[PDB]
C-alpha cells in the first residue's frame, strides 16, 4: 500500500491542478465582471475535463527543426519533477520523511528549470529561445534569495526536516516572526512558478508563448501540468513555512483542512495578484532583486542569524 | 456493439472539441473590435469554454476578422498551415467574407475562402457581436455532427 | 526503497502521458505545418545563431553568490556549538562579504545590463 | 485654458518622506490596487446568458 | 546634525531598502556584544548532552564529582529550568 | 454572485484533502494504528530495529511490555 | 582497496583525458574540467565519509567553493575571445604562435 | 538487484561522464554533466551523506545553467552536433562506452583487478563501519565546524570569493 500511498498523492494532485484552470478562468473573470465559463454542466465542473480530453486528441505536431530527444524529454522531466515535489510535503505526516527535505525541493525546483531550457533551445524559434534566456536570468535572479530567504526563515526552525516546522509554530504563526522575509519570500514564489506579474517566460504580449509556442496538444497540457503543480506545491509550502496550524496528533485530519484551506486561500491570492497587476520588464525584475530585494534579504539574514544568540533562544536541531 | 461503442466515443470526442474551442488573437480590421466585444464582460467567450489563444500551435478555430489583402493572405495561408488538426476557419464580417466595400480593390482578396477552407460564414459589417457568438455556435452543432469513429468504423 | 520508487512512478506516469498523447490523435502532418512560427511571414533563417545576452556579467556573478550559499548553508546546524562567539563572527563576516562583493558590482556598473 | 496634468513635486517634509518609504516597503498602492479587483469580484457580473437571453436593440 | 542629518534623510527618500537594509545589518552587528543573554545561549549549548557522561573511576579524594546522579554535589542547570 | 466560484474550491478542496488523509490513515494501517515511527537519526533506527528483533514476528510496530519479560 | 573508489577513479581519469584533447569548442573543455571537479568531490567525499573523518567533511564543500571561482573564471575568459573572435573555437586562437 | 545500487549508480556516473567528456555540442555535455552529478549525488546519499550529495545538485545545477546561458549566446553555431552527427563525437562516445564496458567486466567477473591500484571488488556494502551516530548526523557536525573549527578557511574562502568577484569584473571589462 505504498503504492496506494503515492498513487494517491498523484491523482488527487493532478484532479486538483486540472480543477486550478477553472477555479482561475472564474476567480479572474469575476474580477472583470465576466462569468468564466458556466456551460459545461453545472458551474463549469467539466471544463478541465473537456479541455483535456481535447489536449489529448489533438494532433501533436513536431516541427521539422526541432531535436525531438530533448523535445519530448523536456515535458516528461517537468512533470515528473513537479510531481516529485510533492512528497516531503508535511501534510500531517508526510509521505517521505527526509531529514533535508528543504534542500531537496531547493534541488528539485532549480532542476524543474531546465525543463524550460531544453524545451525552448530544442523546438528552434526566435522566441523560444527568447523566452529560455529569459527564464535564465528570472530563475538566477530569484533563486538566490529563494536560497537565503529558506536560510534565514529557517534558522529558527532547527534543522532543514519540514515536520519539524509544525512543531516549529506550535503557538504562533511564523509570518509574525518574520514577516519582512515572508512578503520577499512570497514574490519569489510568484516567480520561480514563473506567474505573473514575472510570468515574461511566456510572455503572451509580447513572446506570443515564449517556450510554449511550439509546444501542441499533449506536450502543451503537460508543461501546463507542471506549472499548475508547481504552483500548488509552491502554495503548500509557503502555508508550511509561515501559516502554520494546529495539529492533533491523534485527529490529523483537522490539520488536513487546515493547511489545505492556507494553500487555498494561498492560491486564490496568486491568480488575485494575476489579474490585478501589469507585467515586468525583465531587467527590472532583475533590477528588482539584485538592487532591492537582495540587500535586505542579507541584512535580514544577518538579523535572524544573530537573533537566537542574542536573547538565548537558539532551536533544537533533533 | 461496436457501433454503439463507437458512437459513444464519437459524442465524447465531439463534446471535448467543441466545448473547448480555443480560438485564435487573429483581429485584422474593425471586425476584431466586435471580436473583442464578445470578449468583452457582456457576452464573455470564456462561458462558452471558449479563450482566446495565440501561437497557431495551440488554437483550433481561426476567426478571420477584417479585410484579408493580397499582401497579408500569404501569412494568413502560412499561419493557418501552423494549426495542428482538426481545424476550423470562421469568416467573420463581409470583407473576410467575399470582398465586403472593398470588393474592386486592387490589393484585396476577393473572400478569405479562396486562401484557407472556411467552415462559418458570419455576415456583416461588422457583424453584431451576438451574431458573431452564434456563428460560433454554429461551428459548436457543426462539431457535435461530425462522424469521423463511425467512418472510420465504416471505413 | 521508497525514494527511487517514487521517482520511478513519477517518470513512467510522464512517459506514459507523453506516450497516449503522441499515438492516439491521428496526426497528420505535412511539411508546412511543421514549418517555424515566425509571427506569420517566413523567419528570416537563424534560431541557432549567437543570442547577446547583456547580463553575462550578472549572470556569471550569480555563479559566485550561489556557490557561497553552500557556505551559509550550515548555520542551522552550526548556531547549535559550544563557541558561538566565533561562529558569529565568522557568519558575520560571510555576510558581510557577501555586501561588499554586492556593492563593489553595484557601483562598478555590474549589475546594470550592458548596451 | 489648459492644465499641467503631471507637474506636482512631493513634499520633502519628514513625514511625507515618512509615508513615500513606507509606501516603498510596506506596499501600499500594489495593496490598494489588490483592493480594488476584490471589489469588484465581490461585485455583480455583466454577463447575459446568450442565446437565452439577448443584447438590448 | 547638518551634512549628516541631511544626507539621512535624502538617502530615507530617495534608497530606502539600502537605509533599512544597512540599520537591520549594524544592528544584527552591534547588539550581540551588548546583549546578556549571549552568555546564556553557550550555556544552553553546553548544557545539552549529547554524548554520554562517561563516569571516571573514585580512586577516592574528587569530592565534587556525584557518586549518583541524584546526588546534589555536581553541576545543575537549574536556571534554565526557571528561565 | 460568486457562489458559483465555489464549488471550483470545494472539490479541488477535496482533492488537496484526499493525500493528507490517505498518508496518514495508511501511516497508521501498515504500522498497527499507531503512528509511524521516523528515525531522523541513527538512535532511532537503533530502537526501531531492536523492536524487530524482540517483536519475534519481524515487524516493529508490534509491542511488547510488561508480558514478555518474566 | 575497495570497487566504487576504481569507478570514480576511471571516471577522473576519462575526465583528464577528456580535457587534454579538445576538438573546436571552449565551453566543451571547461565542462570536462567540472567534470574532473565532480569526480574529485565525490571521491573525496566518500573518503572521508567512510574513515568518519568528522572535521573534514568541509574539505568537499571547499572544493565546489573554488570549483564554482575556477569554472568561472574560465568562462568569463572565454567572454573575451568571443567578444574579440565572434566564436570561442580554439584552433583559429592562433596569434601567439609568431 | 538492490545488492549493488552504487555499482549501477557508478556506472551510469562514468557513462555520463563519456556523454560530456566526447566533446558534443555544450548543451549536450551539459546534460551529460547534469545526469552525471544526479547519479553522483545518488551515490554519495547512499554512502551514508545527504547534506554533500544535494550540494553537489545545487551548485552544480546553478553553474551548468549558467553555462548553457553562455552557450546558446556566445559558444554557439549554426549547427549545433549531437553525439551521432559527427564522427569523431561518435568515435570518442564508442570509445569511452565500450573502455567502460571493458574494464566494468573484467572488474565484476575477477573482482581483483590490478589496474592502476589493486581492485577487490567484492560488493560496497562490505566496506560500510558498523556505528553510532546517536542523535547527531556525523556529517552535520562536520560541516558544522567550518564556523567553530576552520575561521582560517572561512578566511581564504570569503577573501578568494570577493577576489574573484572582483576579477570576474577586471577580466570583462574590455578596455
Ligand atoms: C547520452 C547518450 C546519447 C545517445 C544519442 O546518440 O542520443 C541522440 C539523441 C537524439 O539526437 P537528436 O539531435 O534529437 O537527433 C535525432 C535524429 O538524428 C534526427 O531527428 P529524427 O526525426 O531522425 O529522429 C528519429 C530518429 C532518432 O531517434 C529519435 O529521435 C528517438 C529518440 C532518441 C533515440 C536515440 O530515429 C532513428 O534514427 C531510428 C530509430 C530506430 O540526442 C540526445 O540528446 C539523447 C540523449 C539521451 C540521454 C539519456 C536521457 C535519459
Ligand atoms: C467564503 C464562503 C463561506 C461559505 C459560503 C457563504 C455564502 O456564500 O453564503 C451565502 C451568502 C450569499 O452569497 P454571496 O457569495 O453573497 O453571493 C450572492 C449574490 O448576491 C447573488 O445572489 P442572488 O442574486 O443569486 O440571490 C440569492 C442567491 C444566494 O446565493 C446562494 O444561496 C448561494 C449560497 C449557497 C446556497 O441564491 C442563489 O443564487 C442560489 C444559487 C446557489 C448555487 C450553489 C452555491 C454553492 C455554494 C457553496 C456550497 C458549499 C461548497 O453569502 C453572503 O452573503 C456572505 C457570507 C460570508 C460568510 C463568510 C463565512 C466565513
Ligand atoms: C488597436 O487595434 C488592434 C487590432 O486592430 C485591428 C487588433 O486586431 C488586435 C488583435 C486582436 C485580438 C488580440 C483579439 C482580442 C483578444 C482578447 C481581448 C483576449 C481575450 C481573452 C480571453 C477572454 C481569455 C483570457 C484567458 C483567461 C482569463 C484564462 C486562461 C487560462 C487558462 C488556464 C485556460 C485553459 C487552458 C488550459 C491548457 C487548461 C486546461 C487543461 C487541463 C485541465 C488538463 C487536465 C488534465 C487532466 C486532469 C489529466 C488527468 C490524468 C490523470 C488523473 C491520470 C493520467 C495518467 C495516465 C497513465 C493516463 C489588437 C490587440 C489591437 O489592439
Ligand atoms: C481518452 C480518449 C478516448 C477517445 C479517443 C478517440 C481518438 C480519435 C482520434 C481520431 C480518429 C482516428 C480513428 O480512429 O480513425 C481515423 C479515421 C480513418 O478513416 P478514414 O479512411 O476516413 O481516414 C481519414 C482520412 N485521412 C486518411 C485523410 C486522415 O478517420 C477519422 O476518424 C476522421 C474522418
Ligand atoms: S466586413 Fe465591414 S466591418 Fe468587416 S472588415 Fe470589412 S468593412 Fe470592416
Amino acid at each position: 500500500m505504498f503504492m496506494i500511498n503515492i498513487l494517491s498523492l498523484i491523482i488527487p494532485i493532478l484532479l486538483a491542478v486540472a480543477f486550478l484552470t477553472l477555479v482561475e478562468r472564474k476567480v479572474l473573470g469575476y474580477m472583470q465582471l465576466r462569468k468564466g465559463p458556466n456551460v459545461v454542466g453545472p458551474y463549469g465542473l467539466l471544463q478541465p475535463i473537456a479541455d483535456a480530453l481535447k489536449l489529448v486528441t489533438k494532433e501533436p505536431l513536431r516541427p521539422g527543426t526541432s531535436s525531438i530527444s530533448m523535445f519530448i524529454i523536456a515535458p516528461i522531466l517537468g512533470l515528473s519533477l513537479a510531481l516529485t515535489m510533492w512528497v516531503p510535503l508535511p501534510m500531517p505526516y508526510p509521505l517521505i520523511n527526509m531529514n533535508l527535505g528543504v534542500l531537496f525541493m531547493l534541488a528539485m525546483s532549480s532542476l524543474a528549470v531546465y525543463s524550460i531550457l531544453w524545451s525552448g533551445w530544442a523546438s528552434n524559434s526566435k522566441y523560444a529561445l527568447i523566452g529560455a534566456l529569459r527564464a535564465v536570468a528570472q530563475t538566477i535572479s530569484y533563486e538566490v534569495t529563494l536560497a537565503i530567504i529558506l536560510l534565514s526563515v529557517l534558522l529558527m526552525n532547527g534543522s532543514y526536516t519540514l515536520s519539524t516546522l509544525i512543531t516549529t509554530q506550535e503557538h504562533i504563526w511564523m509570518i509574525f516572526t518574520s514577516w519582512p522575509l515572508a512578503m520577499m519570500w512570497f514574490i519569489s514564489t510568484l516567480a520561480e512558478t514563473n506567474r505573473a506579474p514575472f510570468d515574461l517566460t511566456e510572455g503572451e504580449s509580447e513572446l506570443v508563448s515564449g517556450f510554449n509556442v511550439e509546444y501542441a496538444a499533449g506536450p502543451f497540457a503537460m508543461f501546463f501540468m507542471a506549472e499548475y503543480a508547481n504552483i500548488i506545491m509552491m502554495n503548500a509550502f509557503t502555508a508550511i513555512l509561515f501559516l502554520g496550524a494546529s495539529h492533533d496528533p491523534h485527529t490529523p485530519e483537522l490539520y488536513t483542512i487546515n493547511f489545505v484551506l492556507k494553500t487555498l486561500a494561498l492560491t486564490i491570492t496568486f491568480l488575485w495578484i494575476r489579474a490585478s497587476y501589469p507585467r515586468f520588464r525583465y531587467d527590472q525584475l532583475m533590477h528588482l532583486l539584485w538592487k532591492s530585494f537582495l540587500p535586505l534579504t542579507l541584512a535580514l539574514c544577518m538579523w535572524h542569524i544573530s537573533l537566537p544568540i542574542m536573547t538565548a533562544s537558539i532551536p533544537p536541531q533533533s | 456493439r461496436g457501433e454503439y461503442v463507437v458512437a459513444k466515443l464519437d459524442d465524447l470526442v465531439n463534446w471535448a472539441r467543441r466545448s473547448s474551442l480555443w480560438p485564435m488573437t487573429f483581429g485584422l480590421a474593425c471586425c476584431a473590435v466586435e471580436m473583442m466585444h464578445m470578449a468583452a464582460p457582456r457576452y464573455d467567450m470564456d462561458r462558452f469554454g471558449v479563450v482566446f489563444r495565440a501561437s497557431p500551435r495551440q488554437s483550433d478555430v481561426m476567426i478571420v476578422a477584417g479585410t484579408l489583402t493580397n499582401k497579408m493572405a500569404p501569412a494568413l495561408r502560412k499561419v493557418y498551415d501552423q494549426m495542428p488538426e482538426p481545424r476550423y476557419v470562421v469568416s467573420m464580417g463581409s470583407c473576410a467574407n467575399g470582398g465586403g466595400y472593398y470588393h474592386y480593390s486592387y490589393s484585396v482578396v476577393r473572400g478569405c475562402d479562396r486562401i484557407v477552407p472556411v467552415d462559418i460564414y458570419v455576415p456583416g459589417c461588422p457583424p453584431t457581436a451576438e451574431a458573431l457568438l452564434y456563428g460560433i455556435l454554429q461551428l459548436q452543432r457543426k462539431i457535435k455532427r461530425e462522424k469521423r469513429l463511425r467512418i472510420w468504423y465504416r471505413r | 526503497m521508497n525514494i527511487m520508487l517514487t521517482l520511478l512512478t513519477n517518470v513512467t506516469l510522464a512517459s506514459l502521458l507523453v506516450l497516449i498523447a503522441f499515438w492516439l490523435p491521428q496526426l497528420n502532418a505535412y511539411s508546412e505545418k511543421t514549418s517555424p512560427y515566425e509571427c506569420g511571414f517566413d523567419p528570416m533563417g537563424s534560431a541557432r545563431l549567437p543570442f547577446s545576452m547583456k547580463f553575462f556579467l550578472v549572470a556569471i556573478t550569480f555563479l559566485l553568490f550561489d556557490l557561497e550559499i553552500a557556505l551559509l548553508l550550515p548555520l542551522p546546524w552550526a548556531s547549535q556549538t559550544n563557541n558561538l562567539k566565533t561562529m558569529l563572527t565568522m557568519a558575520l563576516f560571510l555576510l558581510i562579504l557577501l555586501a561588499a562583493s554586492l556593492a563593489y558590482e553595484w557601483t562598478q556598473k555590474g549589475l546594470e545590463w550592458a548596451e | 485654458t489648459y492644465k499641467f496634468v503631471n507637474m506636482r513635486e512631493p513634499s520633502m517634509d519628514m513625514k511625507s518622506v515618512t509615508d513615500r518609504a513606507a509606501q516603498t516597503l510596506l506596499w501600499t498602492e500594489l495593496v490598494r490596487g489588490l483592493g480594488m479587483t476584490l471589489s469588484y469580484l465581490f461585485r455583480e457580473p455583466a454577463t447575459i446568458n446568450y442565446p437565452f437571453e439577448k443584447g438590448p436593440l | 546634525a547638518g551634512r549628516i542629518a541631511s544626507f539621512l534623510k535624502n538617502a530615507w527618500a530617495k534608497e530606502p531598502v539600502l537605509v533599512a537594509s544597512f540599520a537591520i545589518g549594524g544592528l544584527a552587528i552591534i547588539l550581540p556584544s551588548l546583549s546578556p543573554y549571549t552568555n546564556y545561549a553557550i550555556r544552553i549549548n553546553r548544557a545539552t548532552p549529547y554524548n554520554y557522561p562517561v563516569p571516571l573511576r573514585d580512586d577516592g579524594n574528587m569530592p565534587d564529582v556525584p557518586s549518583h546522579p541524584q546526588d546534589p554535589q555536581g553541576p545543575s542547570l537549574e536556571w534554565l529550568k526557571n528561565l | 454572485m460568486w457562489f458559483e466560484i465555489l464549488p471550483g474550491i470545494a472539490v479541488m478542496a477535496a482533492c488537496l484533502f484526499i493525500p493528507g488523509m490517505a498518508t496518514a490513515h495508511i501511516h497508521k494501517f501498515t504500522n498497527g494504528g499507531k503512528e509511524k515511527r521516523v528515525a531522523h537519526f541513527s538512535y532511532q533506527w537503533n530502537l526501531m530495529e531492536r523492536d524487530r528483533c524482540i517483536s519475534g514476528v519481524n515487524r516493529y510496530h508490534v509491542t511488547k511490555g510488561l508480558e514478555n519479560i518474566d | 582497496m575497495p570497487l566504487v573508489y576504481m569507478n570514480i577513479i576511471m571516471a577522473f581519469a576519462i575526465a583528464l583525458a577528456g580535457l587534454l584533447m579538445y576538438r573546436s569548442h571552449l565551453m566543451s573543455s571547461l565542462l570536462c574540467l567540472e567534470g574532473m571537479m565532480l569526480s574529485l568531490f565525490i571521491m573525496s567525499t566518500l573518503i572521508i565519509l567512510n574513515t568518519h573523518f568528522t572535521l573534514a567533511n568541509m574539505m568537499p564543500i571547499i572544493l565546489l567553493v573554488f570549483a564554482a571561482c575556477e569554472a568561472a573564471l574560465g568562462l568569463s575568459l572565454l567572454v573575451m575571445v568571443s567578444n574579440t573572435y565572434g566564436t570561442d573555437y580554439v584552433q583559429n586562437l592562433n596569434l601567439l604562435q609568431c | 538487484m538492490t545488492m549493488y545500487i552504487a555499482f549501477i549508480l557508478s556506472t551510469i556516473f562514468v557513462i555520463g561522464f563519456v556523454g560530456f567528456s566526447s566533446k558534443p555540442s555544450p548543451i549536450y555535455g551539459g546534460l551529460g554533466l547534469i545526469v552525471s552529478g544526479g547519479v553522483g549525488c545518488g551515490i554519495v546519499l547512499n554512502f551514508g551523506g545527504s547534506f554533500l550529495g544535494l550540494m553537489v545538485f545545487l551548485i552544480y545545477l546553478g553553474g551548468m545553467l549558467v553555462v548553457f546561458g553562455y552557450t546558446t549566446a556566445m559558444a554557439t553555431e549554426m549547427y549545433p552536433e549531437v553525439w551521432v552527427s559527427n564522427k569523431t563525437v561518435f568515435g570518442a562516445f564508442v570509445s569511452g562506452l565500450m573502455m567502460e564496458f571493458c574494464m566494468v567486466y573484467y572488474a565484476l567477473k575477477e573482482e581483483e583487478v590490478e589496474i592502476i591500484f589493486k581492485f577487490n571488488g567484492l560488493g560496497d556494502w562490505v566496506i560500510y563501519d558498523t556505528g553510532d551516530s546517536g542523535f547527531f548526523s556525523e556529517e552535520a557536525m562536520g560541516i558544522a565546524a567550518l564556523y567553530s573549527y576552520g575561521t582560517w578557511l572561512v578566511i581564504v574562502t570569503g577573501w578568494s570569493l570577493l577576489i574573484g568577484v572582483v576579477v570576474i569584473m577586471e577580466i570583462t571589462r574590455g578596455n
